[PDB]
């Protein structure tokens, strides 16, 4: 996360001011919005389109053989 | 964090019910039909065996 004091100061310190903002954590960006939306659907198909907050449920059976 | 809570209770709760038995006239479709072996020809089988050998033994004679 850390190093170099002497660039690091004024370059963490951004990061922070970042984190220090709810307009997003320091704005957010178009770019990663479109982005997120894409890669958000793929991975639904990665692990199919079930939603996975719920579980599977079975169904049952038998027949006679003779 | 919510949802692992949410889909915690309703899973971790949850029993769904075992695939469940709608046959269980096999054992006695049989054992009536093991019956229907036995008496039934058990009886009629025996009752032939005995003259068979009835018959073999003043034959051994």
């Amino acid at each position: 996360l850390d190093p170099v004091q002497k660039l690091f100061v004024d370059k963490i310190r951004e990061y922070r001011t970042k984190r220090q903002t709810s307009g997003g954590p320091v704005d957010a960006g178009p770019e990663y919005q479109q982005d997120l939306d894409r890669e958000l659907f793929k991975l639904k198909q990665m692990y199919g389109k079930a939603d996975m907050n719920t579980f599977p449920n079975f169904t049952f059976e038998d027949p006679k053989f003779e | 964090a919510g949802l692992v809570d949410d889909f915690e209770k309703k899973f971790n709760a949850l029993k769904v019910p075992i695939p469940e038995d709608k046959y269980t006239a096999q054992v006695d479709a049989e054992e009536k039909e093991d019956v229907k072996s036995c008496a039934e020809f058990l009886t009629q089988s025996k009752t032939r065996i005995q003259e068979y050998e009835k018959e073999l033994e003043k034959m051994r004679n």
